[PDB]
RNA sequence: AAGGGCACCACCAGGAGUGGAGCCUGCGGCUUAAUUUGACCAACACGGGAAACCUCACCCGGCCCGGACACGGACAGGAUUGACAGAUUGAUAGCUCUUUCUCGAUUCCGUGGGUGGUGGUGCAUGGCCGUUCUUAGUUGGUGGAGCGAUUUGUCUGGUUAAUUCCGAUAACGAACGAGACUCUGGCAUGCUAACUAGUUACGCGACCCCCGAGCGGUCGGCGUCCCCCAACUUCUUAGAGGGACAAGUGGCGUUCAGCCACCCGAGAUUGAGCAAUAACAGGUCUGUGAUGCCCUUAGAUGUCCGGGGCUGCACGCGCGCUACACUGACUGGCUCAGCGUGUGCCUACCCUACGCCGGCAGGCGCGGGUAACCCGUUGAACCCCAUUCGUGAUGGGGAUCGGGGAUUGCAAUUAUUCCCCAUGAACGAGGAAUUCCCAGUAAGUGCGGGUCAUAAGCUUGCGUUGAUUAAGUCCCUGCCCUUUGUACACACCGCC
């Protein structure tokens, strides 16, 4: 209806959200091993899963940084208060994430590594 | 109460798409509510041709991204109440629902 | 000289750098730290405020 | 920067509530899509959060077009000093609920 | 210069109102579907908007 | 280069005294030798200017020239 | 250098053309204050590059700091910020000049230090793309040959679209690429279904009927999920399953791999996407908050604003559009599509029905549609059927140019686009040369998307009508493999 967007831009749109939560991430995240973004969209909320390497560091101190990076995707995505839910899962079989082993190769090269 | 509902399924995969909604039927089924057939819209593709070099020289080579969007419709019509009755969804991630009365 | 009217080069191959050329030469045969490797290598305010402004 | 007392009150007071600010990067926005009711442009946003990450209390992230400072506790405590608050006003990033 | 011609330039339309969503480029611009991004950063983030190449 | 125009001369404030444009009479009597600036966001505290042909809000710009 | 193989970016046999003419557009050149710039099979309607402003990077000018932070000064007896009037300026830029107000530690000045840049270098780089090449090529393990580097495997031959397979065989067993795969098209009167698709049947109508037809004919007329008030999925949609495999027969072949033809069949080769080891100092720093170094950084190469330019014309070239006519042009009538879009975070801008005004371009009200719900049964063009013209640069062509009228935009001049009335240029099938192509193909022919406030002679798709020739070869042009020669190995753009 009148206030709906259609289904086509809708769904550009949800992609578009997608990719750009990806890239902030990947830039925010990327010294811990920020594997991808996983959403979940319902209709009343939005949940979204961190896979990542270490979640003991993409969490702080007492969940500090995670609620700051809910904090920052309801800023700017214009998500209302409490409609949004960060989790932090930790990826399974490390090894085979290709975007991890490339991350914790630049680290190596970074560090001076032959 | 008299009630009817369409609900309106929308996704990018079928095979989610099919399962979210054959689960609705056989549980709606079980309940004992008529359930018209699942209408399947047609599908939209979004497609958007992009010349694939990022300056401008090579052999003018082009991309067809394609973007596919599925719509089902499934309508609801019990002679009681459906609101008590169904009050979960049984959503997977990529799919997208709306609910609808009748009189819409 | 090396280029003609519009600017492109001549010869592609004839390397105008003399740093480096057409081949890779490596540096101290990879060694060191930031190079490539060798074979021994590769082996709260609101209530605050609500509480400021009470009196 | 000519940015007003006004301006740069509501700006820190924005921040120390929430230990986040996002902003788009356009210096010609005429507001801040926050606190718009204060009438503070994007432009004295963008200088102010800039100067603060020159001195060091705010950590800056950049999207697509858009900035994520994030408040250090370097800044805590100048922020603390700045605006006269007791060691107990803390951001919701610091304390939620404990 | 000051406030009443820094920005004066009507801009509701045209190449320069429009820009791209990831890299505030003018060029090449994608604006089918509401999508409002580059002719390359298209490119970069097709798989994760979820267009994919079939044909 | 080489604009045929000479460098613009910028601005230079005169760095002017004390204002003291209001004085007292026999120990004290107020008398504002300035005009008075009328608008409300103004209020009864800042004045007008004394131009040689016209009064000047220096916030609100209201004129009052006298011909 | 020799021998093999392959290919409509090679030919043959053809088709349609291009190069001949006008014009649009892109390069070079000339000119210019600037006419920004990249690129020279694999640049030249390419940078999605159809630039009025913006874009803009160039030129002619004028504002602004959006020069963080540190140190030291100056400073509430003012660091400093703006501004009415006049000049001054294009400017209603307090930009400056006279001028007095106003602003209150945010600034200002100096010294260090930033930062930005469509500035340079693609011959410093990443990524991406193009090409060699979509050719058929590429590599382990074990075993054999070797003192080694290495070689065999990976081959005389047949066969294939394909080192695809079969065969020979010091090799055997594999892997990548090819294939397989995904998408798309072709068939299911078989399945699941559908008031956002409908179809039959039936009921009310409306008309031709009356000779009377009467279960007569037409109806995109109204209805029968107006949910109690029919069924069904054939047509439409979209899911799962099927179906095709050289499977059947004859012939050829080592009688193997396979090839040819025919039957039954919807189909006996539907198109794409993906795509190896590598190489090209190929292209992009003007896609980027990708980026090293250099350049500039307050009279800016930052950024903004005004105007101009990107169009500028003795000339050359490339992709194209329209024509040269009667197989036609004009006028009228009849009659048929499929892709696909459609109201916006920012963002200002949607598709349009219906009625009314005007001759047209258009204008004014009144809706519908965020969409199989409305445009829309997309009444498209070509074509078909009738009229006139009549071999005449002619009723072909509509280039050039005059006048007028509308629309979008802040702004239409160097004419944005559109409409109307006028002049009517070359052009009578195009030299040397040269491009593309094998079946729903070429070609004719229109319609969508992208660009877009206005914009298609471009591009990307779709549909309609719909062929001639060929089922071959290495002649030309190339590429690949083997043998061979090598003083090359940064590898012939070599060495000397
Ligand atoms: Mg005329």
């Amino acid at each position: 209806m009148a206030v709906q967007i259609s289904k086509k831009r809708k769904f550009v749109a949800d992609g578009i959200f997608k990719a750009e939560l990806n890239e902030f991430l990947t830039r925010e995240l990327a010294e811990d091993g920020y594997s991808g973004v996983e959403v979940r969209v319902t209709p009343t909320r939005t949940e979204i899963i961190i896979l990542a390497t270490r979640t003991q560091n993409v969490l702080g101190e007492k969940g500090r940084r995670i609620r700051e990076l809910t904090a920052v995707v309801q800023k700017r995505f214009g998500f209302p208060e409490g409609s949004v839910e960060l989790y932090a899962e930790k990826v399974a079989t490390r090894g085979l994430c290709a975007i991890a082993q490339a991350e914790s190769l630049r680290y190596k090269l970074l560090g001076g590594l032959a | 109460a008299i009630h009817r509902i369409r609900i309106t399924l929308t996704s990018r995969n079928v095979k989610s798409l099919e399962k979210v909604c054959a689960d609705l039927i056989r549980g709606a089924k079980e309940k004992n509510l008529k359930v018209k057939g699942p209408v399947r819209m047609p599908t939209k593709t979004l497609r958007i041709t992009t010349r694939k070099t990022p300056c401008g020289e090579g052999s003018k080579t082009w991309d067809r991204f394609q973007m596919r969007i599925h719509k089902r419709l499934i309508d609801l019509h019990s002679p009681s109440e459906i609101v008590k009755q169904i009050t979960s969804i049984s959503i997977e991630p990529g799919v997208e629902v709306e609910v609808t009365i009748a009189d819409a | 000289d090396g280029f003609d009217s519009r600017g492109k080069r001549e010869f592609d191959r004839h390397s105008g750098s003399d740093r480096s050329g057409l081949k890779h030469e490596d540096k101290r045969g990879g060694s060191g730290s930031h190079n490539w490797g060798t074979v021994k290598d590769e082996l709260t305010l609101d209530e605050w405020k609500a509480i400021q402004n009470k009196d | 920067m000519l940015m007003p007392k006004k301006n740069r009150i509501a700006i820190y007071e924005l921040l120390f509530k929430e230990g986040v600010m996002v902003a788009k990067k356009d210096v010609h926005m005429p507001k801040h899509p926050e606190l718009a009711d204060k009438n503070v442009p994007n432009l004295h946003v963008m200088k102010a959060m800039q100067s603060l990450k020159s001195r060091g209390y705010v950590k800056e992230q950049f999207a697509w077009r858009h900035f994520y400072w994030y408040l250090t506790n370097e800044g805590i405590q100048y922020l603390r000093d700045y605006l006269h608050l007791p060691p107990e006003i803390v951001p919701a990033t610091l304390r939620r609920s404990r | 210069g000051h406030q009443q011609l820094y920005w004066s330039h009507p801009r509701k339309f045209g190449q320069g109102s429009r820009s791209c969503r990831v890299c505030s480029n003018r060029h090449g611009l994608i604006r089918k579907y509401g999508l409002n991004m580059c002719r390359q950063c298209f490119r970069q983030y097709a798989k994760d908007i979820g267009f994919i190449k079939l044909d | 280069y080489t604009t045929p125009k000479k460098n613009k001369h910028k601005r230079k404030k005169v760095k002017l005294a004390v204002l003291k444009y209001y004085k007292v009479d026999e120990n004290g009597k107020i008398s504002r030798l300035r005009r008075e600036c009328p608008s409300d966001e103004c209020g009864a505290g800042v004045f007008m200017a004394s131009h040689f042909d016209r009064h000047y809000c220096g916030k609100c710009c209201l004129t009052y020239c006298f011909n």
